[PDB]
RNA sequence: GGAAGACCAAGGGUUCCUGUCCAACGUUAAUCGGGGCAGGGUGAGUCGACCCCUAAGGCGAGGCCGAAAGGCGUAGUCGAUGGGAAACAGGUUAAUAUUCCUGUACUUGGUGUUACUGCGAAGGGGGGACGGAGAAGGCUAUGUUGGCCGGGCGACGGUUGUCCCGGUUUAAGCGUGUAGGCUGGUUUUCCAGGCAAAUCCGGAAAAUCAAGGCUGAGGCGUGAUGACGAGGCACUACGGUGCUGAAGCAACAAAUGCCCUGCUUCCAGGAAAAGCCUCUAAGCAUCAGGUAACAUCAAAUCGUACCCCAAACCGACACAGGUGGUCAGGUAGAGAAUACCAAGGCGCUUGAGAGAACUCGGGUGAAGGAACUAGGCAAAAUGGUGCCGUAACUUCGGGAGAAGGCACGCUGAUAUGUAGGUGAGGUCCCUCGCGGAUGGAGCUGAAAUCAGUCGAAGAUACCAGCUGGCUGCAACUGUUUAUUAAAAACACAGCACUGUGCAAACACGAAAGUGGACGUAUACGGUGUGACGCCUGCCCGGUGCCGGAAGGUUAAUUGA
RNA sequence: UGGAGGACCGAACCGACUAAUGUUGAAAAAUUAGCGGAUGACUUGUGGCUGGGGGUGAAAGGCCAAUCAAACCGGGAGAU
């Protein structure tokens, strides 16, 4: 339920906020969650490594099984969590023998779906499955670039990939960013879609709530002094130069790509 | 106004306490220069 | 416990008017002991010593005063204090 | 007097208390002191530290890396600001007291007996265990009045009364189980998910019962024939000591404290680990070990004085500055603002005169009312509660407290105190109780209307908006040049470009590694612009970036 | 009925807009009278982290011990 808000006061005026009925209000499944402490964007050198970084408020890490390598063994959805580590929700599912565990949320999952994983399952969203298995055309997400490694892919809420090709040990596939991909055909992948994909409606409306995400504020470099900056300060309002990192590296239009390994999986760029 | 020194005995330790100093190459070498112009306290100890 | 570290332990009867106070109502004595010397060991060495009985040793720890002797800055010793329960069966006497 | 009081942590380290002294110190004298000299003073199983457990972070055997020194990190091992057993009231010192004394308790361990008995972990599972906002019901601390008890008839009219003053205090513990919150219960069979095992956790299936369990403020009872207690009676070195000791209840109001780590709601989705409960593996089986009652022993060590809104800490000073936590009396008041007082603490360590100019801080002002000046700078004025009223413009919320106006004290009646709030006695019911209904004594107590009355003035003080019209810039709250600049600068939500396929770009590291992220293109980085609304036109010649490989040109290399 | 908000008025708390006094100060940045925020991009305690060809910076060349267009201390060093 994506929803403006009536403008009681300047800051709630342009926030749009997205309100999941479906999600379950109340605490997590304990024995899924871990200790998780922001880092300030701080590497072990304590100097920043990623700037706008900080603040935010408190996460707990749930722990989402990315492998799905329980097999052949039915499991139901017994409910719909929010996730704060990411964009996406996640279902809480609970596998035939008494165990639980977290998953991506699909599209058109709810609560009282059955799913599995295994080689043999049926193709039903929320199903996963070695790709060879997987009809050509079809639409997926969480997909391993490795077998056995875990999904990576198509992780956030409403991305997805299509399976464009089936060439012997090698399936290609149309990536979210719109650029082509071989992978190979043993790698697990799970039917549908990541669902909110209304997530990226929602809008802030003020400064605070950018700063309760953990970001920090970004300071545009051709305000700052010479020194700082290679956009450095001019009298007033000054510019003269092409744009760059603040570590004088071109920016606006420089292909940063390096490298030869990985090379002969990438078809083609995104463009 | 507030003013520069707000004492800490836990802070003053552990930042020049002996042990503290002792941790290290250059610390040892502190101790070692204290040793040798023959003060009274080297580190503040108490 | 062995006795030749007992009869190391009681330095000095303290002679006070608090002191006296608890001698005469309370039936208790004075003591100052070696600064390392424990409630256990106090309690064995004036039950062996002194030979009556001992109810209970509650301690305390003196710091030396700071003085000065010709401008120079001196630090007077620690020492120990014992308060020592005797029970008010015992009378202890000064002849 | 929401402190200039009382208690801590920090920090100090004897400044504490007594005697004694007055050179120096104390912005003066000083007989006094936080000064000098001497003595005394800090008493703990249950308050802290230690200790048990971990956070961020640190160190880090091996290990990876690095000219050397060294960097990173695994198993570990440290690290509280967090989690972990238990004590209260009264009495006492010149100076300690939750420590000493009186009484009354409590916890954890060791040994012992007795009765019973499947006990065992670094492994398993529960528990510990966690946000913001809100709501308002139950209470208590506490206070006010009345009853009660002791004393009082009072320097001046009046005061044997509806009169005046003072007291009306009592804890942990132990027994009880209430307002409230949470949750179906119990039995049986199966499943291997819980790294091995599991009778425990989770899962599935029947059977059966409806009350069951968990939690819980406070009340009541005991604790307590005790203590404390106004005072009185004896002695006193006039500093005190000893004896005796009345009442010791009730109604009402009421927290920001407790019930409540609860309940309702929101999204930004809200520590870890041990004690603690249970399951078992290796094991050990009449041993061991566990459970309960009684006895018995132990509970080590260190801190404890005094100062902490400061003359004792940070400011060179006995410095108009700075310093976290806790307690929170009265009348008025929305109130922890304010004004005056209580408990309690002080009069700020040079006075004494005089009553000029001038400076400082104020008070008042004829007539005028911005004519002052860079500028209404400063001053004055506004100021409260209820009711009435309120424009352009608008993003429909606002603007708006717009503007402007009206009543405001006291006394009486409606009502010798109303509406409400609380709710005794009685009668009835009861699954009999901290129960239910009825019941209305007492107690508390707004607001209004009408009639009267005082004053120049009733929001009489302190307290407590100046308002309106036009326009520049910035949307907005924020942030900034510690110590001459708070803005029109910065950020900003949003917009766009662009980079990046995960061993991501990028960043920090000669490297290892780490952040980015335990994220994954609805993500992440970088640059610009800066809400919203309307829009964002032309130019690729110049520099830049992106694509192209044909030719021309060219490095090491090879050596005709 | 409900209780949203970088909502409103307003003390503690945080800050520093104007004026005067102070300028060998009561103070090496204060005081007095007014002024801004005051449920949050808030505020504050204890501990930790980042180190100078560096940090950190809602960016003023601000900030890093009353010293910052490159801290402090010892050295080269009796630099020139
Ligand atoms: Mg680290
Ligand atoms: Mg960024
Ligand atoms: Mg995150
Ligand atoms: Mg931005
Ligand atoms: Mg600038
Ligand atoms: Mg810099
Ligand atoms: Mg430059
Ligand atoms: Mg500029
Ligand atoms: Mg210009
Ligand atoms: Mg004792
Ligand atoms: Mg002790
Ligand atoms: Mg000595
Ligand atoms: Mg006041
Ligand atoms: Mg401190
Ligand atoms: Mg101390
Ligand atoms: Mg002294
Ligand atoms: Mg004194
Ligand atoms: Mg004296
Ligand atoms: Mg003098
Ligand atoms: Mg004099
Ligand atoms: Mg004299
Ligand atoms: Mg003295
Ligand atoms: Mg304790
Ligand atoms: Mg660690
Ligand atoms: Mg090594
Ligand atoms: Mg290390
Ligand atoms: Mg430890
Ligand atoms: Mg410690
Ligand atoms: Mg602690
Ligand atoms: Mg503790
Ligand atoms: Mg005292
Ligand atoms: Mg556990
Ligand atoms: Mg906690
Ligand atoms: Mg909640
Ligand atoms: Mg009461
Ligand atoms: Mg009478
Ligand atoms: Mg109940
Ligand atoms: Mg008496
Ligand atoms: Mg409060
Ligand atoms: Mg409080
Ligand atoms: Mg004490
Ligand atoms: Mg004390
Ligand atoms: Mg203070
Ligand atoms: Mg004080
Ligand atoms: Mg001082
Ligand atoms: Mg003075
Ligand atoms: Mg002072
Ligand atoms: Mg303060
Ligand atoms: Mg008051
Ligand atoms: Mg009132
Ligand atoms: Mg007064
Ligand atoms: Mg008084
Ligand atoms: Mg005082
Ligand atoms: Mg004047
Ligand atoms: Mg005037
Ligand atoms: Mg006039
Ligand atoms: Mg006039
Ligand atoms: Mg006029
Ligand atoms: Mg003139
Ligand atoms: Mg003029
Ligand atoms: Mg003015
Ligand atoms: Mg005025
Ligand atoms: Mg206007
Ligand atoms: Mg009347
Ligand atoms: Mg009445
Ligand atoms: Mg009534
Ligand atoms: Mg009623
Ligand atoms: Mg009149
Ligand atoms: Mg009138
Ligand atoms: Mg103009
Ligand atoms: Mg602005
Ligand atoms: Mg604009
Ligand atoms: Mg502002
Ligand atoms: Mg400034
Ligand atoms: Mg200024
Ligand atoms: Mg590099
Ligand atoms: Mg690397
Ligand atoms: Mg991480
Ligand atoms: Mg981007
Ligand atoms: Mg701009
Ligand atoms: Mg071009
Ligand atoms: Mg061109
Ligand atoms: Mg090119
Ligand atoms: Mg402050
Ligand atoms: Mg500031
Ligand atoms: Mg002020
Ligand atoms: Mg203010
Ligand atoms: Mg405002
Ligand atoms: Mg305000
Ligand atoms: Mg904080
Ligand atoms: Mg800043
Ligand atoms: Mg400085
Ligand atoms: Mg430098
Ligand atoms: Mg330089
Ligand atoms: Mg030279
Ligand atoms: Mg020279
Ligand atoms: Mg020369």
């Amino acid at each position: 339920a994506v929803v403006k808000c009536k403008p009681t006061s300047p800051g709630r005026r342009h926030v749009v906020k997205v309100v999941n009925p479906e999600l379950h209000k109340g605490k997590p499944f304990a024995p899924l969650l871990e200790k998780n402490s922001k880092s300030g964007g701080r590497n072990n050198n304590g100097r920043i490594t990623t700037r706008h970084i900080g603040g935010g408020h408190k996460q707990a890490y749930r722990i989402v099984d990315f492998k799905r390598n329980k097999d052949g063994i039915p499991a139901v959805v017994e409910r719909l969590e929010y996730d704060p580590n990411r964009s996406a929700n996640i279902a809480l599912v609970l596998y035939k023998d008494g165990e639980r565990r977290y998953i991506l949320a699909p599209k058109g999952l709810k609560a009282g779906d059955q799913i599995q994983s295994g080689v043999d399952a049926a193709i039903k969203p929320g199903n996963t499955l070695p790709m060879r298995n997987i009809p050509v055309g079809s639409t997926v997400h969480n997909v391993e670039m490795k077998p056995g490694k875990g999904g990576q892919l198509a992780r956030s809420a409403g991305t997805y990939v299509q399976i464009v090709a089936r060439d012997g040990a090698y399936v290609t596939l149309r990536l979210r960013s719109g650029e082509m991909r071989k992978v190979e055909a043993d790698c697990r992948a799970t039917l549908g879609e990541v669902g909110n994909a209304e997530h990226m409606l929602r809008v802030l409306g003020k400064a605070g709530a950018a700063r309760w995400r953990g970001v920090r504020p970004t300071v545009r470099g051709t305000a700052m002094n010479p020194v700082d900056h290679p956009h450095g300060g001019g009298e007033g309002r000054n510019f003269g130069k092409h744009p760059v990192t603040p570590w004088g590296v071109q920016t606006k239009g420089k292909k940063t790509r390096s490298n030869k390994r990985t090379d002969k999986f990438i078809v083609r760029r995104r463009s | 106004m507030k003013r520069t020194f707000q004492p800490s005995v836990l802070k003053r330790n552990r930042s020049h306490g002996f042990r503290a100093r002792m941790a290290t190459k250059n610390g040892r070498q502190v101790l070692a220069r204290r040793r040798a112009k023959g003060r009274a306290r080297l580190t503040v100890s108490k | 416990i062995r006795e030749e570290r007992l009869l190391k332990v009681l330095r000095a009867p303290h002679v006070s008017e608090k002191a006296s106070t608890a001698m005469e109502k309370s039936n208790t004595i004075v003591l100052k002991v070696a600064k390392d010397a424990t409630k256990a060991e106090i309690k064995a060495a004036v039950q062996k010593l002194f030979e009556v009985e001992v109810e209970v040793v509650n301690t305390l720890v003196v710091k030396g005063k700071v003085k000065r002797h010709g401008q120079r800055i001196g630090r007077r010793s620690d020492w120990k204090k014992a308060y020592v329960t005797l029970k008010e069966g015992q009378n202890l006497d000064f002849v």
